[PDB]
């Protein structure tokens, strides 16, 4: 089974390809435009580092879909500020380059697992989002954060779409902030890490304030990295062919809290830290979609899965391995 | 006597008054196409030829001004190099006005760089044109006090008064003939550029008095001198210095005062990026900034 | 008596100084991103929150206003619609400062149009705001004479100075409470609107006064008076009226004066294109003109 | 023989079509935007008129070359102040459109008949302007009017390395102020009439004053149409296949006047003429490369071609027509 | 910053990849189809080499555009008689294959740095080739050696043309027959050693005569490449954005010698080399544009520029070198 995964330097693709290297039976395409963030498997013999960019490539992409069975396309734009004062990047990389890849998939019959983005749902008042039955809520267009959401959106029906009438073979899953060891940088075009605890531990290990946005009230799940790879895992499996033009929410609903909430659960596990002294005092928390809770019945159905790391146990990795690998003299 | 000048800005309009009070025949005005008064329009209305092309140092203009036959050339703020060329076509010599006691603060924008760098005095200095730019003899030169609340445009006015007042008496001078001349002492000039937006960024660790300086070197209609709050710009409009903390830091949001190098700024007045002017305790909350 | 004030431009900047030296509390002032003041500037000097959005007439800006409680709101020449929903949190009512003799001339660049059509006079209102714009109750209107020889400029220095003097005397009456206001009768009001390039279009088959007021309505500071030898632009920036040939069509090229539907006009001073500004004489060369 | 002339709607397509119509082995296609010139060969048998335009249509133009024998691209603009105004327009017009035009005679295998301009010789101090021996002499990049002249020239060199490398069957023609009656306008882009006589009869037309730029003592030949199209039959024709590969300058060597001599013959036969009343008075002459006279020994030995009507006759008929076609009413 | 240096294996490529690689904020893309003019370079950290050909490459070179941010095409044929033995080829490469490069520049705005040719000057009368004033004088269309020079000066028009209508940001040098160590081989179509001194050297070497065309009396101004590549470097730091739309004639003026004085010079001082010995008796001067000098005023105003190294130290140097690395076995 050759997996090509589109955008590998980073967490998804660090995790991911450790998972699949662990089993017998993966060689693993990692395509990007640089290595540092997996350095560590270039030597392996089952995987295969490929230079490239999906804005530039047309030909070398479109061949390695064609050499490989199951592709992964994780580079996108997910940075909230740049919807806004780069939405025509966001929409070209977003949508229009990750188009052509799902059109190679289509011409040479090979299978798709793309991230979908728990944003879709927008402003939807179910308590637990439902990929199968939650109505997708966003607002009027002159409000341009929505234009993230909306490709992404416009994306999984064109999927949706080429599974009905060309028989393409899908699953689209949707993380709901997984975290853990080597998140990505808040500026790179990678999908996987929680941006909200990526921002938080940023300021903590910076000495800059945590912006509560109206108080910070707002509420969000939480995914240990372990949990949600092991689902990304099995739906690369796909045991029965269960996941077959599934569509997959992988978050912890349990893991709930408010960013106020995540502010204190990360500065209480900062302040108790044997490296904290190397970081400054804490600036403080300062005054500046209300729910996003996924329902996650279909990773139950079509994985068997579900979470087995509490919030505690993940916060507290999560910024242990930050604040260890963090460049002390730069 | 007949002259050509070249002329811009309020110099350039001051210095053409000057020349016709004092009887000369200007027959043509060399200037630029673009709050301070048109040369163009003035010569316009005074019905003298007046001509703006983006460089004269070219047989095309050699020829023009020679067919003029001026007897003395004029320079009053006119910012491109007028080469030799063209200068040596005029027996009686070519004089320049320039804003700066001379030999200190040759070249560019003088008005600015004396409060750049704190200077208690300028002044204005009408000089011989030879081959090294600025450098020529000194015809006459008067000085006036730099004020600690003085910004450009005050400056600015008062070194065009003072342009007026050594015009109107050497202007008559040179009428009657060659004025012995005072040489300038090379190792006494200094030299500035053309100001880059770089010229005017705010660094925290300097003093605030030079900070300050700063901000009144180049105070509206100037650009404004300017820092960021991490990636956002913010223009500071006007400042004033006062009397333990990393440089760059909030030691106050009202009135909103940064910690310096030595002392502290207050940011008077400012506006974050292109947005309007504010008092400094609304800039600040503008810019997200707390003590 | 606390206000929420909307300003821009001169009229502007003297309505907020009016306001302050008659004891009004500024909480707010709305003005307009861009040779005339800047509302903004004043704003931020004296310490007064000011913002700029391009359009007020939405429920965010009703509830920012709303919160601020104006007992009062004043419009000096602030350009946008400010709708009821907003005007109507003033429990004493909405004032606009309008540059005419209200009913003539309602609606856009007042100054500009009385040249335009010959008037002899205009004047400064002070006006209640209410549902039809520029057509509310007259609170007081202070008349001016317009000269033969007065020009978009020194008409709006002459306005802004009656503008100064009505509200002296006119703000501190409103905070004694309410004025009995004097009606417009709508039956004798005139309304203009924004004007085009083509507004400052000159046709030559038209009396030769009439393009005189043309060019003295858009005179410099304002983009000129217009019109072509053939395919060529040029500007028309004064002229002079004077007393049998093809209009449009030269009588002399020094002094310039081209013939019109009645009379000449002699274009004293003007530019080719985007060139300079020179005397007509010259103009006449440079357009390739002959007798 | 099938002719195809790109730019049929102005004056060389009239006196050609005209001329290439009277023999009986000619089809004509006259390919343009409109045919209001021409519109008199409309229901003529062997003329086809064609739609198009080539800077819009690739295939179509492509097309009508493969189904032609010879073609005869007129479609340039040469209006000086364009070359000053709108250089770029010009260079893409002039150069880029029409080297797809040549590139489609030589994968066709098909000839070639160009205008190149009088213009190539620029400021060559020849007082005989020859196609085989004269140095083309123009000015710095910074004197933007010459980019006409280069672009033709270049045009005439691409031709000839197809020509050598590639057999394209070609002859070139250099046209020396054609006139006559059915003149194009002044802005249209189509080559072949005098723009210096156009101009004059329309100041003349118009009451507008006879500009003559630094006292018009600038010298230029004139030539009429009927010697000019008879050249040019001659050059379809090929007689002995001698104008295979050829350069021929066509104009009249004695037809020599400055602008000035131009002006004052133009006015004397405009004074003299029974439509003169029609039009305004004289609005006079105003003072405001020095000459240009053509070596014809290649239209000598090529096409036993030598000019026959004289400067007088030729200023006669070509006003004569002006004047009683021009709409009084508008 | 990304330099691009298509065209890195030879004289240019390796001087200034040698100075770019002394500062520490140049990364170096040399693209070429070998390496052995540079391998030194082949290990250190900040140059990369790139496998590439301009005439076979069209995604690889334009991908590489995209990813640098300043772009020096080095690759063209400057050989003489190749100008008339293979004109076409010296076409196709010069001018068509640039072109594409030029208009990757265009497209992903980025700055070009061009090899512009002192050729373009022709046989111009000034004194001093000055780049903003001299008229260019070439011959007929029947002298074919032009063609080079020609293609060159048009290839500059088209990139001013995109600079004024596009935005392009672009300086054009011309050098004036720069030379040291590692120069060029003769028929390496790779810009920049003088090909005067390569073959007197060459000349030398081999044992046949120098030729001195017409008694070597047409004159040449030679450049030590320290202060050539000097020179070139302060184009690429481009201090004020100085250099922006300008043209730069690099070259010491005051190192003027005709063919004949430059083959004494070069005669002393290979006679008086301890080398010498190696290499055969001298076979003689054999006799079978006249002047060619830079004016600089443009180098001196936007990079401050004069040249420091005498005839007599480049000469020596050039010599010295080119000798002590002769292969003597081949």
């Amino acid at each position: 089974m050759r997996v090509l995964i589109l955008g590998v330097n980073g967490f998804i693709g660090n995790h991911l390809t450790e998972r699949l290297l662990r089993e017998d039976h993966y060689e693993v395409y990692g395509l990007d435009i640089g290595s540092d963030a997996i350095s560590r498997f270039l030597n392996h013999p089952h995987f295969h580092f490929v230079e490239g960019d999906i804005s530039i490539h047309s030909e070398w992409i479109e061949y390695h879909v064609k050499k490989c069975d199951v592709v992964l396309p994780l580079v996108a734009i997910a940075t909230p500020i740049e919807y806004t004062r780069n939405p025509l990047r966001v929409f070209e990389l977003d949508f229009e380059e990750n188009l052509r890849i799902i059109r190679y998939c289509v011409k040479y019959r090979k299978r798709i697992i793309f991230p979908s983005t728990s944003e879709v749902y927008g402003m939807c008042s179910d308590k637990y989002f439902d990929e199968d039955h939650s109505n997708l809520i966003v607002g009027p267009v002159n409000k341009p954060r929505w234009i993230y959401s909306v490709s992404k959106q416009l994306l999984d029906r064109v999927i949706w779409a080429y599974g009905e009438k060309e028989g393409l073979q899908f699953t689209l899953f949707r993380p709901f902030n997984w975290m853990g060891p080597r998140l990505d940088n808040l500026n790179a075009a990678r999908i996987g890490s929680s941006r909200a605890i990526t921002q938080l531990i940023l300021n903590l290990v910076e000495g800059s304030p945590i912006k509560l946005i109206d108080g910070g009230k707002q509420k969000r799940c939480f995914t240990d990295i372990r949990d949600g790879i092991e689902a990304l895992y099995r739906i690369i499996e796909n045991a029965g062919n269960r996941c077959d033009g599934e569509i997959i929410n992988i978050g912890n609903p349990e893991n709930e809290a408010s960013i106020e909430e995540l502010g204190e659960m990360l500065l209480a596990s900062f302040e108790k830290h044997p490296l904290r002294h190397h970081f400054p005092p804490f600036a403080g928390f300062r005054v500046v979609v209300e729910h996003r809770k996924p329902s996650i019945r279909n990773a139950h159905r079509c994985l068997d899965w579900e979470p087995k790391i509490d919030m505690q146990e993940t916060i507290d990795e999560t910024l242990d391995f930050f604040l260890r690998t963090v460049d002390l003299t730069d | 006597m007949k002259t050509v000048v070249f002329a811009y800005h309020d110099m350039g309009c001051l210095g053409i008054e000057a020349l016709l009070a004092a009887g000369y025949e200007i027959s043509a005005i060399f200037t630029h196409t673009d709050f301070y008064g048109s040369v163009a329009r003035l010569a316009a209305e005074r019905g003298i030829p007046v001509y703006a092309p983006d460089n004269v140092n070219h047989p095309l203009w050699v020829e023009r001004i020679a067919q003029l036959s001026p007897d003395v050339i004029f320079s009053f703020y006119y910012r491109h190099l007028i080469y030799d060329e063209i200068l040596q076509l005029a027996p009686a010599g070519a004089f320049n006005l320039h804003g700066s006691l001379l030999p200190k603060y040759r070249g560019r924008a003088p008005l600015n760089w004396v409060l750049v760098n704190g200077e208690t005095e300028t002044g204005v200095t009408l000089h011989r044109m030879v081959k090294r730019a600025d450098a020529g003899a000194i015809v006459a030169q008067l000085r006036i006090a730099i004020a600690p609340d003085d910004i450009a445009i005050t400056l600015h006015h008062k070194l065009c008064h003072a342009a007026r007042q050594l015009l109107e008496q050497t202007l008559p001078a040179i009428k009657h003939g060659n004025i012995l001349e005072i040489a300038q002492r090379e190792n006494e000039a200094t030299c500035f550029g053309r100001r880059t937006p770089d010229d005017s960024f705010l660094e925290w660790h300097k003093p605030a008095s030079v900070l300050h300086n700063m901000v009144r070197a180049v105070a509206d209609p100037w650009p404004g001198a300017f820092s960021y709050v991490g990636n956002q710009k913010f223009t500071v409009w006007s400042s004033r210095v006062h009397p333990k903390a990393q440089p760059g830091s909030v030691i106050s949001v009202a009135p909103l005062l940064i910690a310096c190098g030595d002392g502290a700024l207050e940011i008077v007045t400012g506006q974050a990026g292109d947005g309007i002017t504010m008092q400094g305790s609304q800039l600040a909350q503008t810019l997200g900034l707390v003590q």
